[PDB]
């Protein structure tokens, strides 16, 4: 195929924020035997990290040479895998008894395992306020700051709503600066019930990456357990996001209880061994003067959205 | 709020000296430094009904229309000229804020040359709580000794500040006693209107105090300018020591060419490690009020909660 | 609490044009006493060619109601206090999505169509490999159907499946002339409700904020014809992988349900919106599958 | 000319909602007859908002043209518990000591019934009727209502009657007659002692080929209330399906009231009433062949209540804070005893 693979990395490897360009790169990487390689020969990664060059948003786009834009890292794998010449290391192609065992597990990922990430990219404010927020000053162009990661984490609170979390100022305006003991304790009625919320919300998040590992992890094992399958790669940009994040940790421990070691540490080989390979196989290239996302280009993109 | 502009025009017109009060003694020292920020975009309208009613109006985009119907009625007849900043006298006001049904009250009944009465009633449907406080109060000229009886549990208090002796080495306090709570309070302040040759300016020395914690605290507040003002307070406390140090820079102008007013405010604090700045700049009518909250803890500075104020009346 | 002198019996009119508008949507499973009843809460209702039942038009609402007539024993109803199914609007829920289910009659639980599908997938959640394909039906398989209903029928296919408003004959009373004025104003709204469903509304934000809104430029038509033709290309590589998943060894499974219930409600569309056309054609184990999987529900 | 403004509407359940109202007088160019338009923006319910457009032309000195294109959401039946829109215009006619009008409507609206309580409040709002009475409708409406009212005052009277009479035809649906009377009369000097009588009844006809198209549920009639009979829930009276108030297709309701101007001479001559009342009502559905075995069933077993209390009677609202006993009721009939807040324009 001809085309360019936009994507949100900051000139030489893909963002935390995205774990569909961090698993796109490593598709890209992997991609070295003899049919796998021409599915993916001149593919031309640009990190623009404008996302109106998306059919829908979303930054992983495959806009290959006629204007058909396919969007998201799962959809642009199924279609690589439908476009092979046709005619083992380091990246599988399934056979035609597997596309669609392999087709539900990357969907799996998309779904479940990815809402679990965006949690903790945006939902999570350890990492929210440390991590994330201050990472679009350096993605991003001057005016545009503060309304991408503010967009992005009421999208994720929608997302994981329903499986994770004017006289009341003058109510106590008469009493509270009238009584001058709990305006000490104004704020200690809020951080003496947010405190038992917060844990309240790492028990139901906890059980649900508990059970979206574990259902992956249980129907992976009818697949070949040896070679590198392509939701494989979404599967660890998954962990790697996670266990790279400030509050990594907590949940490096959570996961090596259920799990085990010699598991969540086979995990982190492959994760380590991905991120530390050449980019030889990597063409990249500079986004031009319609891919850049500028303060003059993102208001031609914001009158064309209505014209 | 709208019920504590109402109770300075009636102050005003009845020549009671609200700034002697243990509610307007730290006055410039929270005017100028925890001014509220807006958190939104923000729309708002008010007009005027009745002879004695008036309606309210605002949509934000979080909220929807809200509204409140005040009521207002005094024998002070001049009491609407000091709404926008011997007889025995009286005031009655009643507002319900309608998306909800939350109610509030306020009767003020001067029963001498030197005495006064208010009832504060706050009687929200939800939320619950029908608070009804009672505030005795008999000025002198050298004392406002104020007892206040609330219902929010059965809280008692007291008042008092006693003015010495440009000096005016001012004093106050109060004692406040829980009849339910057993939970008790007190304070003290040691405010100091003054003089000087720097630029011509007073000076606001809140020396205050909280014997229960130790919660001693400070102000500074100058007036360097015809028309721009400082303040600087030093938060601090005792056997638990943990300070803070909070700053603040209105600015005032005028313009011509109905006029044009524009006040500038600041606020920088050291503990909270914030930068809050607004502009609130009026016309006949129209109000305008924007506000923006910088974050200093690469890229520190994170403006958290911008807003603008919108807001029209009559 | 002694003051009202006299109180009478509780009052026993009715109105019997209500109770001839839910005897005329309600459609009775055949094969207990007053409150071990349910009511399946649908959008409408179709007529089967073959065996003459009455299936729901949308697939989830016909998965629910194949998975009632499988866990309680039942017979599909025909188009002595038997359960039932109530052809409702959207708008019976605060959720505006339907399949619900009205259980009881003094306590009546109502559950959402969320609160079904915790049920539903919870009794396949044992089995770890069936998840991942009853997840890749309800999301890559489900998201086709969705869109090619919303934006690739016409107005008319869509409100003839997603609404409980008459379909008149045609156009020859003044009661037919603005049954039909309905239907091109509600429209939008009813598609606006459906996207809303299996958080459409959030793997699908842009077609979706397209869609509350008028005159539909190039650049939201060239974005959707973009989404909408990824979706097609990868719900044909669904559904012909599927074609390997159709052996029964006996009591149909959560799955198989779940596949006869898309395939089933494609071949009701009497439109070529493009999963009828590939259905027909290509997938014709599928169509032979999902009438074998729907004739163990009927007598 | 422009006069933007805000205001109060005092609406249907004791909780009033702020209003936005933009008035434009059009100037004598696009005119000769002298026409205002305005734009009344409200609260609608957590989607979408209530705009109201207007225009009223005087056609003959006793002649008013109103054009009201509205687009109103708006919550209802007892618990908030049903979520109402309505979109559509109305073309109304209005024709001129006594005040007399008749007033001709036509409208056409589409009313969106949508069940917004939760379904963990179990059985409320989850009954067959209103299960089936969610959806979306189309409905044009012929009407005509002719108010004679020779009281001096509209809100606070102290002399004479009212007599408003109701039509509404949909046509080939329903068939919606309402008739209320009024009378007031006052006995002292100053009229200290004011003596009120109300008479509201109804009927309303399913005219659509033996029983298809059920009525509306919004288009029943519904009694109890602090705004109607008092000393009961609002949505209180009638027929039930579960809990859920079904409404009715024929009612009666009438009422006493008794008013006392505060006899404390500090506070007399005032807006302030002590206030008596003994209320009533029935409200009945018909089966609809007749109008005299309806009479037969609307005479039959009323849930009446009395009451006392304190009443303000100002030109813009009255408020009413009653202490209600009731007398007679139903099994399940909503009660609400004891003391009842009440605010409006209309009491009965």
């Amino acid at each position: 195929v001809k085309g360019s693979v936009h994507l949100w990395g900051k000139d030489g490897k893909a963002s935390l924020i995205s774990v569909d360009s961090i698993a796109l790169v490593w598709f890209i990487k992997l991609c070295t035997s003899e049919e796998a390689k021409s599915m993916v020969a001149g593919l031309q990664i640009v990190f623009s990290n404008n996302t109106d060059l998306s059919s829908d948003g979303k930054l992983p786009v495959l806009i290959l040479d006629n204007g058909t834009k396919v969007s998201g890292y799962v959809n642009i794998v199924q279609f690589l895998h439908k476009n092979i010449c046709t005619s083992e290391e380091d990246l599988a192609i399934v056979r035609k008894k597997d596309r669609l065992l392999e087709y539900s597990l990357l969907n799996y990922v998309d779904v479940e395992i990815s809402r679990l990430t965006d949690y903790q990219l945006f939902l999570n404010t350890k990492n929210y306020n440390e991590y994330t927020k201050k990472l679009f000053s350096k993605l991003l162009y001057f005016p545009m700051w503060y309304n991408t990661p503010l967009q992005l984490r009421s999208q994720a609170r929608e997302n994981c709503e329903e499986i994770i979390g004017e006289s009341k100022a003058m109510e106590s305006a008469s009493q509270l600066a009238q009584s001058k003991t709990f305006k000490i304790a104004h704020k200690n009625k809020i951080k003496g019930k947010q405190e038992l919320q917060q844990v309240k919300y790492n028990l139901q998040f906890d059980n649900r990456l508990q059970s979206c590992v574990s259902n992956w992890l249980a129907a992976r094992k009818k697949l070949d357990d040896s070679v590198i399958l392509s939701s494989d790669l979404l599967f660890l940009a998954n962990l790697y996001v996670q266990l790279g994040l400030p509050d990594g940790n907590r949940i490096r421990s959570k996961l090596e209880q259920t799990f085990g070691s010699e598991l969540l540490n086979s995990m982190s080989n492959k994760i380590d061994d991905f991120v530390h390979r050449p980019s030889n196989n990597l063409e990249q290239r500079d986004p031009q003067f319609r891919e850049q996302g500028n303060v003059v280009m993102s208001l031609y993109n914001l009158a064309c959205k209505y014209i | 709020p709208y019920m504590d502009q109402v109770l300075r025009a009636f102050y005003q017109s009845t020549h009671w000296s609200t700034q002697n009060s243990y509610e307007d003694i730290t006055a410039t020292s929270r005017t100028l430094l925890d001014f509220r920020i807006p958190s939104a975009i923000h729309l708002q309208i008010s007009n005027k009904s009745t002879p004695n009613t008036f309606n309210s109006l605002d949509f934000s985009t979080r909220s929807r229309i809200n509204g409140s119907l005040s009521y207002l009625y005094s024998d002070a007849q001049q009491l609407e000229k000091f709404m926008r900043n011997f007889v025995k006298k009286s005031l009655y006001y009643g507002r319900m804020y309608y998306p909800s049904s939350d109610l509030e009250a306020m009767i003020i009944k001067r029963l001498s040359p030197q005495t006064q009465f208010m009832l504060k009633g706050v009687s929200s449907f939800k939320e619950s709580l029908n608070v009804l406080t009672c505030y005795f109060q008999r000025d002198s000229h050298r004392n406002l000794q104020e007892w206040i009886f609330s219902t929010s549990d059965l809280l008692c208090g007291y008042r008092v500040l006693h003015n010495f002796l440009n000096s005016s080495l001012s004093l106050g306090a109060e004692f406040w006693l829980g009849l339910v709570s057993l939970s008790p309070g007190c304070s003290t302040t040691l405010r100091y209107y003054t003089h000087s040759t720097n630029t011509g300016r007073p000076l606001t020395l809140t020396l205050s105090w909280n014997p229960l914690f130790g919660h001693i605290s400070s102000t500074y507040s100058a007036k360097t300018g015809t028309n721009s003002t400082f303040c600087a307070k030093y938060d601090f406390n005792l056997y638990s020591i943990e300070s803070n140090l909070s700053f603040g820079c209105e600015f005032w102008q005028k313009k011509h060419h109905s006029i044009f007013t524009s006040v500038w405010k600041l606020s920088t604090s050291l503990r909270d490690k914030t930068l809050k700045l607004l502009w609130e700049g009026k016309w006949r009518g129209f109000l305008i009020s924007a506000g923006t909250e910088l974050v200093f803890t690469n890229i520190p500075v994170f403006p958290a909660k911008f807003g603008i104020q919108f807001q029209y009346s009559t | 609490d002694t003051f009202p002198l006299q109180t009478y019996a509780a009052q026993t009119d009715k109105d019997e044009a209500v109770a001839l508008e839910i005897q005329r949507r309600s459609y009775t499973f055949t094969e207990l006493t007053v409150e071990g009843t349910y009511k399946l809460g649908v959008y409408n209702v179709f007529l089967e060619a073959n065996t003459g039942a009455a299936l729901a038009t949308d697939p989830w609402c016909l998965f629910v109601q194949l998975a009632l007539c499988q866990k309680n024993g039942l017979v599909l109803p025909t188009h002595t206090c038997n359960h039932e199914m109530l052809v409702l609007s959207r708008l019976s829920n605060p959720d505006e999505a339907l399949p619900i289910l009205v259980e009881g009659y003094k306590k009546r639980i109502i559950r959402s169509t969320v609160a079904i599908s915790e049920i539903m997938r919870s009794r396949i959640l044992d089995d770890a490999e069936q998840l991942m394909y009853y997840t890749l039906l309800d999301t890559v398989l489900y998201d086709c159907w969705i869109t090619q209903i919303i934006f690739c029928a016409s107005d008319a296919q869509f409100m003839e499946l997603y609404s409980c408003q008459k379909l008149s004959g045609s156009i020859v009373t003044p009661l037919d002339v603005e049954n039909s004025l309905l239907q091109k104003l509600s429209a939008k709204s009813l598609k606006i409700s459906l996207t809303k469903r299996n958080k459409f509304q959030f793997r699908h934000r842009e077609i979706v904020k397209s869609m509350q809104g008028v005159y539909h430029n190039h650049h939201n038509s060239v974005n959707q014809e973009q989404v909408l033709n990824v979706l097609f290309e990868n719900s044909k590589q669904v559904l012909l992988g599927l074609k390997d998943m159709l052996k029964s060894d006996g009591q149909p499974t959560y799955l198989h349900l779940k596949i006869a219930s898309y395939i089933l409600c494609i071949t009701n569309v009497k439109e070529p919106i493009k999963l009828k056309t590939f259905v027909e054609n290509e997938c014709k184990e599928l169509v032979q599958f999902a009438q074998d999987t729907l004739k163990n529900f009927v007598q | 000319t422009f006069t933007a403004k805000t205001g109060t509407n005092f609406g249907n359940d004791n909780d009033a909602e702020a209003y936005l109202q933009f008035e434009k007088l059009i100037d004598k160019k696009y005119l000769k007859l002298p026409t205002r338009v305005n734009l009344e923006i409200l609260r609608g319910t957590k989607i979408h908002s209530s705009f109201l457009f207007n225009s009223y032309s005087s056609l003959s000195p006793q002649s008013i043209l109103n054009l009201k294109v509205f687009s109103q959401f708006y919550n209802w039946n007892t618990n908030k518990g049903l979520d109402i829109g309505q979109r559509g215009a109305r073309l109304s006619l209005r024709y001129e000591s006594p005040t007399l009008f008749h007033e001709w409507f036509l409208e056409t609206c589409w009313r969106s019934t949508k069940i917004c309580s939760q379904g963990t409040s179990a059985p409320y709002m989850y009954s067959g009727t209103m299960l089936s009475q969610a959806g979306d409708q189309l409905r044009t409406i012929l009407g005509h209502t002719f108010v004679l009212d020779k009281r001096d005052h509209i809100m606070c009277p102290t002399k004479g009657s009212m007599l408003k009479w109701s039509n509404e035809l949909s046509p080939g649906k329903h068939l919606k007659t309402q008739l209320e009377l009024n009378s007031v009369k006052s006995w002292m000097n100053d009229d200290f002692i004011t003596f009120s009588t109300t008479i509201k009844t109804g009927y309303l006809k399913n005219l659509s080929s033996q029983q298809s198209l059920p009525v509306h549920i919004c288009d029943k009639f519904q009694s109890g209330g602090p705004s109607d009979i008092r000393g009961f829930q609002t949505f209180g009276l009638g027929p039930r399906d579960l809990y859920d108030a079904v409404g009715g297709d024929a009612f009666v309701s009438y009422g006493l009231s008794v008013f006392s101007r505060l006899p404390w001479k500090k506070v007399e001559k005032s807006n302030f009433r002590l206030h008596w009342f003994f209320n009533g009502g029935k409200l009945v559905n018909h089966d609809n062949t007749s109008l005299g075995n309806c009479i037969g069933q609307l005479s039959k077993e009323h849930s009446t209540s009395t009451g006392i209390g304190l009443v303000l009677r100002h030109p813009m609202a009255r408020f009413e804070l009653n202490f209600t006993l009731p007398i007679t009721a139903h099994e399940n009939d909503l009660i609400r005893k004891g003391f009842q807040f009440g605010l409006g324009l209309a009491f009965l």
